[PDB]
Parts: C-alpha cells; structure tokens; sequence
RNA sequence: GUUGGGCACUCUAAGGUGACUGCCGGUGACAAACCGGAGGAAGGUGGGGAUGACGUCAAAUCAUCAUGCCCCUUAUGACCUGGGCUACACACGUGCUACAAUGGACAGAACAAAGGGCAGCGAAACCGCGAGGUUAAGCCAAUCCCACAAAUCUGUUCUCAGUUCGGAUCGCAGUCUGCAACUCGACUGCGUGAAGCUGGAAUCGCUAGUAAUCGCGGAUCAGCAUGCCGCGGUGAAUACGUUCC
RNA sequence: AAGAACCUUACCAGGUCUUGACAUCCUCUGACAAUCCUAGAGAUAGGACGUCCCCUUCGGGGGCAGAGUGACAGGUGGUGCA
C-alpha cells in the first residue's frame, strides 16, 4: 500500500544503517531485490541475488524509490 | 493557434484542444470551465479575447514540448540505470508486464 | 504448517492432495465424487440438470 | 414461538412438522401450519476438461427444503411438548 | 465407461449413509464421519461389515454397523463393542453409540462379496473358482442378477486381462432397479486385480 | 418432408401491414427491433413528407418493382449446369423484395439509415435504383439461360 | 371487477379489469410511461379490440418480472384471461387469436 | 406494505389432477391409420436434462492416487531463500475488443433472474476526480447485505473523418490485497493515442426462445478473469424442394 | 492446469538437514512445548525467556517430544507392450 509508505526489509535497512553509522565501507549482500532503494543506500554497492549470483548494482539518486530487483534482471536473454 | 498549434477552426473547442499535446478531453474541459467561458462554443466562432483566456489558462499546464521533454527525460533515466523498464524501453518490448509470445506488436 | 497466512493453501483433507479442493466439503474433485457415489455426503446427490 | 425446520429430504421433513403441528395442537396452541420457505438449492459442477475446451459436465446437488412453525398463544404443555419430541438425524429444530 | 449405479440412484431408492443436517460444521462432521468409517474398516478388516450408517444429534454420534457376522462383531460380552467405542469416544470427541443390525445374506450386500473375493484372490483361489461360489451363493441368497468381474494379472499371468462370470440380468437402463455395486482390490505379487461386483436384488416398486 | 409453417409475424401497429413488420425483422440487427421500428418510421415520414403519398402506397409500388417473377436455380444433373429458371414463390418474392431492399438501402452513400431507406424506397418506386435492378439482372440472367427449365 | 393472471417469460402481471374508457395503468403509470413500444401496446390491446371491449373497461395491471417485451405478452394473456371471466361468450373469439395459450417458450 | 390489516392475488412447495387419438366429424377392413372438430395451458412422440449394448485401439495415465518388480535410498529423501513457469525470432489452437452512425459522447427514464454472505456481506453517512478510505446500521438470512441490470426507450451534440471511430502502447499519476506486487496483481487518475476504413482461399455449425446480442451472479480465490459454469433481457432470417453431396 | 507474485512447485541457482520432511515401531518416557535475544536471505542455529503430561491403588500404560532406535521412511526417478 501507498498509506504505509515504501517498503524495505528490516533486516537489510539495519545492514546498511551500520554503514551509515561509518562511511559506506563494506558491501551488503542480500536477497531482497523487493526493498525499495531509500535515500540513504546512495552512494553504498549493494549485492542482490539474481537466482543464482549476486549482482553487484551501485545506488544513484535517479535509483531512489525503485526496487533493487529492477537492476538485477532475473532472465538472460540476447 | 495556442500553445504553439494551429488547433482547426471547423470542430469544435472542446475536440481542437484534443490536437494540442498535453490536453484531452477532461483537460480541455477543465480549461474552457476556468476560462468561464461556453464548452459549447466552435473555435471559428470564439473571441480573440476569450482566446486570450484559454491560453492563460493552458500557460499554467505542461504541453507540447515542455510536456514531450518531460517525457523524453524519463526514457533517459531508465536507460540511464540499465532498469528492467529501461532494457525493455531500448529493446523494443512490454514494459508493464506484458507477454511477448503474442500480443505484443504495438512494441515490436 | 506455513509460516505466513497467504501461504497456508486448501488441500484436500481425506487425500492430501492440494487441488481442486472445494470450500464447502474441503475435498478434490475426485476424493468428493467417489464418497458422493458411495452417498456418504449427507445431502449431496447426482443432478440431472 | 417460531419454528424452523431444514432438511436435505423433504419426506422426513413433513413427516416433522406433521409432528410438530399435531403435538401443538394437542397441546392446544393454535399453529400457524408449516409454511413451505424458499427450498435451497446448491450445485455443484465438477468439470474434467477434454481437448482442453470441450468439458464432460458432472453435477451433484445439495437441496436443503426448509418449513417455518409458528405456535401462536403458547402453552406450558407445549413449550415442554416441543422439546419432548424426536425429530430425526436429518432435521434441524430451531426455535 | 460407465455411471456408478449407486451414484445415481442414491435418495431415489437408496438412502444416505450419513443422515444428518449441518450447516457451519458440515466439514467437521463430515471429516469425522470419514474418520470414523475408515477406523471401523481397518479394526473390522474381518467382520462382515458394509452399510456403516452414521447419524448425527448434537454430542450424541450413533453408528449403525450393519454386520453378516453380528455374534462375531459383538464380541465376548460386548467385548469388540466397547474397545471400538473408547478409541471412538477419544478420537471423534463425542458419545460414539454402537447400535448394530444384521447382514442377512451376505450375498445381497455387493461390498461383503467383493470382500469375499478379494481374500480368495490373495490366497491365489484360481479367478474361475473365487467367483463361481459367490454366483451360485448371491443365486440361492436370491438375487435376479450378478456380475462379478475380476482384471489384472490373473493367475501371475504376465498379459492382465479380464474374466467376468455374469448370471441374470444387469438392468442398469432401469433407475428404479436395485443394482448394488461394489470395486475391490486384490494385492497378489503381481500388482493388484479388480474385483467388481453387482447385484439386482429385485425392483423398488 | 411437409412444408413447416412461416412464423406468423404481427402487423405493423401504425400501417396494419405484416409486409411492414417483416421489414422491420429484415432490418433488425442483434434483436435491436427498437432501432429498426424507429428507422422505417423515421423514414416514412421522410416518404410522405417529400412525395405527399402515403408511405404505404410509394412502400407497396417499391416492392412491385424489386420483387422477382423468376429466379435462376443451379442443376447439375449428370452435366447440365442448367440455370433453371424458377418462378419464385409468392412468400419467397417478399422475401427477396425485403432483403435487397434492405441489403442496397445499407450500402447507400446517405448519411442515416432512415434517409437510405427512404430514398431506397423512393428509387424503388420509381422503378430505379439498385434494388429494381437486381431483380431486372437476374431476370436479363433467367431469359438469358431462358431455354432449360 | 374482472381478475386474470398472465405469464410469459419471467414476467407476471396481474390483470384487472373495471368499468372505464379504455386506460391501462401498470404499477400505477400509463401505459406509454411502462412500454414505450407502440407495436408492444397494440399487442397488449389485441384482447380487448378482438373482443370489442376497448373504450369497455379500464385495465389495472400489476407487473412483475421479465423485461418490456415480457411485461407485454403476461398483460396480453391476462387481459384475455380477465375477459374470460366478464364475459365467457368471449372464449371463443379469444381462443382463435391463440391468446388465451400460454406462451410456454422459456430458455434452454 | 410504510403500518394496522387473513392472505384476495402473487410467490413459496408438499400433495394432486391434466393429453390419452380420449371423445366428434369425414376416410379406410366396419379396424388400424390419416385428415381435419371441439374441449384445453397443452394435440397427436408435451418440451428438456438422466439412465445403452456388446467393441477395439497391449489407445492414455505409474505428473490424480494406488500399484508387483527395478532403481535412488546423507539422496532419484527433505527444508529454505531468490528466480523460472509470465522468456519471444516465430508457429498452431481458444477468445475478446475495434475497424463507427442501426455509431461515439452527453444526460432522463428504466424493466431481470439466478446466486453468494459472519469471520462475512456491510447498509448509510462520510471522504476523494476516481479507484478506494472512514465508521457502522441490519442480517448466517423469502426477514438484512452483496444487486439494486445492461442492452434499450427519450432528450442532446458530433457528421462519415483514421473521426467525441478506435483502443493498443508508453510517460507521469494515485488505491487496494499481501510479508512482498522489480521480474510478475488488479484497479483509478492524466496525457499519449498503434493497428484497424469490418478478415480471401477455405472450413465448420445451426431449424426458435434458436442465431445474434447485452448485462448478472458464482466457483477457484488474500489479490488476480477477453476462461468456465450457471441466470435473465432483447430477439431474427430461412426450410421452396430432394436436383444433387 | 486463462485463479503460478510467495505459497502453489514439480524446474533452476545457491544455502542447508540426513530415521533424514514425514514415517512406522523399537523404546525411552521426559514435559512437549511455547518463547523471544542474537545472528543470518531464510532455512539451518545457539540460546536470552521458559517443562506441569494425564490417567495412574498411583507400579505401568495411553502419549507426545527429544534421544536412542531399527528395518526402513520417502522419492513428480522406471515400467501405462507388468
């Protein structure tokens, strides 16, 4: 829902809210390509799996309230 | 001619507003309402002034190519984050979710 | 035993099976049919219609 | 009192009210006779699809045939009368 | 094929095993009736029990086990009865009754005789035998038809193929007919083999 | 092997005319009888407020001029091919009276079907137009191949 | 007064007749406001001129059920069935009309 | 009906009756039949669904399930998370909406049936352009809620245009459902407005409440329908004939 | 099988458990357990917190769980010319 504001599992939004405490540093891996990209993912690598590896995807502002999974296409296809 | 384009003189106002990029029908409804002037009137028979109205009104909205940049600038950005909507804009196919098997000729 | 509400899914109560499965008796098509012939289904009777 | 009685056989659901009716007005109550409410009537329709939209049509049914008592000037006698007596396993005794 | 006889002439000349009404507990006290038939096959393996009526009254769960064997159901007191009803009682939740009546012919009741030639078929009584006897018994039981089928490998025969020994008639073109039906499975070791059985027991006039 | 009998349609409640009903069942589109009842009453009154006749005397003349007296039967009996001039059956002369009238009124370049219709009606009666024709072509086509029956 | 119950399709319409001047009210309407079909009308009529009664009495209809084209034919067939009572010299002028069949035609 | 009001009618549904060439004309074995009478809602097999025989394809299914013997048996068992099934060069099926005017939009009228609902239906007020949100009436029910039709009829405007034709697609918008709608929901804004100027050769099917057509409800189901299954409304044309297939 | 986001689900990629998910017992019979803290993507984990089985002449047994336990259990892996 619209309501509830943009969704962000828990479990990531700690990860990255640690390297917030720092400056970026380490790369989180994850498999939430559902979180919505917040403002405060800008600048950090974040590793979402694909369905078999973790893309490695750099957060622009432009990447600020899509999902992770919008940059991790899922099928290969040429 | 308004916003830059020479809506017909025939049809009505209503339906040469439909022509200018950025107004449909609701919008140009809405427009001639807040010009406090008839809907029912033909574009051959309005007023400079009344004219004059309806392009102060349509200063305030984004048309033509205001609106087609603002639009063009989106491509841009999906395109610019390698989006699944992006690759999908640059190749040529369903962006929404629609299947390609069949039923998807608008896009290829 | 599903850990989510929308996991948890109708499945046939007598055959286990996970088809089919109709909310007034929760059975599948078949497990139904055949107890319906044998005509333990209290009032559930074959229809000419 | 308001009676309402249901049942998946209509047979033994008359021969409930019959009951019903004759122990009330043994018991002396007037009865306001078992009024026939709208019989219920669920189908069900279990399709096995051949050459996929082709469909061998099965359906089985469900009536639930239902009648309504009223006891008009209740009595005593009748109120014990009407939890005296055995309508059977198919029948329904709401009051 | 064809439409289970019993399918289609149930509350028209037969009636409902599970007689009683139930609206939001229809499922709980359907599953429970399904429980409870189940149990009895598995306890009463051997006792000549087919139509297993169960009615319903609130807490008050009657079971009619309709048994051929009914001295041998009963037990040495009530003695079968009883440890039936407990496990009944601690499974089900309710006061499970156990009136029982009798199979008299066990020959008319087409569940009890594909039954009997289910075990001839497991202790590996040739096809032609097993049924023969249960014609010639369901024909002095008095029954104006039977057609016992028995298909799979029969005999260990390596090509299963089908042997039906049919006496009378089989009317199933007629809706008031009688036409009991009844399917078993016999487990030999080479797979299982059908044992089909019906039985017109006189028109419903 | 007896020949079923025609659905006895009413007549048309404002001209008292069975022919005029089976125009409108002619006309109707997806059981639309409304559209159609309004269509030929719309363009009656167009007949008779230009010609000044009653709709039913230009209506009856219109069909004189479309309805076919022979009709041109394919036979193939060993060779043959034979054209077989039929005379058509008086029901079956309405018949193809009302749906060439309504078949060339459709494709008429006038703007409204009650204007097409009229001015199809019209023509018709004048014993011209596209619908008179039709019954003139298979006629010069039955006298043509007038030697067989 | 003259009762008579028409049926067709779904619709059911209790047919009265009382001594009038020819108007038939439908749940409390004319005639025209309920059917606005001129050619439903005549039919719905088609008792009463057959029997001559029209301008005799005034009909109060009770529909019921079905659509316009319905609502019509179980007024017809209860207008000839009211007639039947007023007068049963009428059976037989009705009968040959075929107006006093029910239309038995439901969907398959 | 809103209420008192027996309850007439209608409806509800248990039990009945009713169609039989039965009766009457002709006809013909004086019979059967046939032709036509009446009476009746029904006429000459009332109309629909239901229920057939012995068949063969060692037809299909060990991905309903079960199954004798194989095999796997720290895996050919099992569990989770993400993903795929939703890819798209294309093909073969099924289907829906257009290709306008007998139409599009605009408003005023309408007239349905069947079915669903308590872990729900949610009235009605209220909020938003809308989808929805608020709180909550009444009611597991012929009692209350969902539904309470749309086609259509009557006002009005456009005027045969790639169009107030058409709706695809995309951009930006919102709202529900769910843990989550990126891949991959539906719905609603707003703009954009593709193809289509009504589908040949050919092929199939259909004798009436049918074809065609317009809506409704339900199952499955958190949500998801151009599918399926009901239900009702409107409602045809043609059947001469057996010449041919 | 035009009611697949997860579930479904069988497939894949990776993580993971191996009386193994479940399953009969064999027995041993405790509590079983809720639980929420920390992880982890979650499973899989360790534990914060939290164990009282009832019936039992109170022996045992019915259980459930864990352990032991044992063949197995269990296979959408074969064979529809078993």
């Amino acid at each position: 829902s619209l309501k509830k504001g943009p969704f962000v599992d828990g479990h990531l939004m700690t990860k990255i809210e640690k390297l917030n405490e720092t400056d970026k540093k380490q790369v989180v891996k994850t498999w939430s390509r559902r979180s919505t990209i917040f403002p405060q993912f800008i600048g950090h690598t974040i590793a979402v799996y694909d369905g078999r590896k973790h893309v490695p995807v750099f957060i622009s502002e432009d990447m600020v309230g899509h999902k992770l999974g919008e940059f991790a296409p899922t099928r290969t296809y040429k | 001619r308004i916003a830059g384009v020479d809506i017909p003189r025939d049809k009505r106002v209503v339906i040469s507003l439909t022509y200018i990029f950025g107004i449909g029908r609701t919008t140009a409804q809405q427009v001639l309402k807040e010009a406090g002037v008839s809907e029912d009137t033909r574009v051959r028979d309005l007023t400079e002034e009344e004219l004059g109205k309806i392009r102060d009104i349509i200063d305030k909205l984004k048309v033509e190519g205001d609106l087609r940049r603002e639009v063009s600038l989106n491509i841009k950005r999906l395109i610019e984050i390698g989006s699944y909507r992006g690759i999908r804009h640059r190749r040529g196919l369903p962006v929404r979710g629609q299947n390609s098997k069949n039923n998807a000729r608008t896009r290829k | 035993t599903p850990k989510f509400k929308v996991q948890e899914y109708t499945r046939c109560e007598r055959c286990g099976r996970p088809h089919s499965v109709i909310r007034k008796f929760k059975l599948c098509r078949i497990c139904f049919r055949e107890l319906a012939y044998k005509g333990q289904i209290p009032g559930v009777k074959k229809a000419s219609w | 009192i308001r009676i309402r009685l249901k049942a998946y056989d209509h047979r033994i659901l008359d021969q409930s009210a019959e009951k019903i009716v004759e122990t009330a007005k043994r018991s002396g109550a007037s009865v306001s006779g078992p009024i026939p409410l709208p019989t219920e009537k669920s189908v069900y329709t279990i399709l096995r699809a051949v050459h996929k939209y082709k469909d061998s049509r099965e359906q089985f049914e469900m009536r639930t045939h239902k009648r309504l008592i009223d006891i008009v000037n209740p009595t005593p006698q009748t109120v014990d009368a009407l939890m005296r007596l055995d309508l059977p396993s198919g029948v329904d005794i709401e009051i | 094929q064809k439409v289970n006889p019993v399918g289609l002439r149930i509350g028209v000349i037969r009636d409902w095993e599970s007689k009683w009404y139930a609206g939001k507990d229809y499922a709980d006290f359907l599953h429970e009736d399904l429980k409870i038939r189940e149990y009895i096959s598995k306890r009463l393996s051997d006792a000549s029990v087919s139509k297993v009526e169960i009615e319903r009254a609130a807490n008050r769960v009657n079971i009619t086990i309709h048994t051929a064997k009914p001295g041998m159901v009963i037990g040495k007191g009530g003695s079968e009865v009883e440890a039936l009803r407990k496990a009944l009682n601690s499974l089900t939740g309710k006061r499970v009754h156990i009136n029982i009546l009798e199979i008299k012919r066990a020959d008319l009741d087409a569940q009890l005789v594909a039954d009997n030639i289910a075990r001839q078929l497991e202790n590996r009584v040739s096809f032609r035998r097993a049924q023969k006897q249960q014609i010639q018994r369901t024909m002095r039981a008095g029954a104006q038809g039977v057609k016992t089928m028995v298909s799979g490998r029969l005999g260990g025969a390596d090509i299963a193929r089908s042997e039906y020994y049919s006496e009378g008639t089989v009317p199933l073109h007629t809706l008031r007919a009688d036409i009991d039906y009844a399917t078993s499975e016999a487990d030999t070791t080479y797979g299982k083999l059908g044992v089909k059985v019906w039985i017109y027991r006189g028109e419903v006039l | 092997k007896g020949p079923v009998a025609k659905r006895d349609v009413l007549p048309d409640p404002i001209y008292n005319s069975k022919l005029v009903s089976r125009l409108i069942n002619k006309m109707m589109i997806d059981g639309k009888k409304g559209k159609s009842q309004t269509i030929l009453y719309k363009s009656f009154d167009i007949i008779k407020e230009r010609t000044g006749n009653d709709a039913m005397e230009v209506f009856e003349q219109a069909l004189k001029n479309i309805m076919p007296v022979l009709e041109v039967k394919a036979r193939r009996v060993g060779g043959a091919n034979y054209q077989v001039p039929v005379e058509v059956r008086p029901e079956r002369r309405t018949t193809l009276g009302l749906r060439w009238l309504v078949n060339y009124a459709r494709l008429r370049g006038e703007k409204t079907m009650e204007e097409r219709l009229a001015n199809e009606i019209l023509d018709a009666a004048n014993n011209t137009g596209a619908a008179v024709k039709k019954r003139e072509d298979t006629h010069k086509m039955a006298e043509a191949n007038k030697a067989f029956a | 007064q003259y009762y008579g119950t028409g049926r067709r399709k779904s619709s059911v319409a209790r047919v009265r007749l009382v001594p009038g001047e020819g108007r038939i009210v439908v749940n409390n309407r004319e005639i025209s406001e309920h059917i606005p079909s001129a050619a439903l009308i005549e039919d719905i009529k088609q008792p009463l001129t057959l029997t001559e009664t029209a301008g005799t009495y005034d009909v109060l209809v009770n529909v019921h059920g079905g659509g316009l084209s319905g609502q019509a034919g179980a007024i017809r067939h209860g207008i000839a069935r009211a007639l039947l009572e007023a007068d049963p010299e009428y059976r037989t002028t009705l009968k040959r009309a075929g107006l006093l069949t029910r239309d038995a035609r439901m969907k398959e």
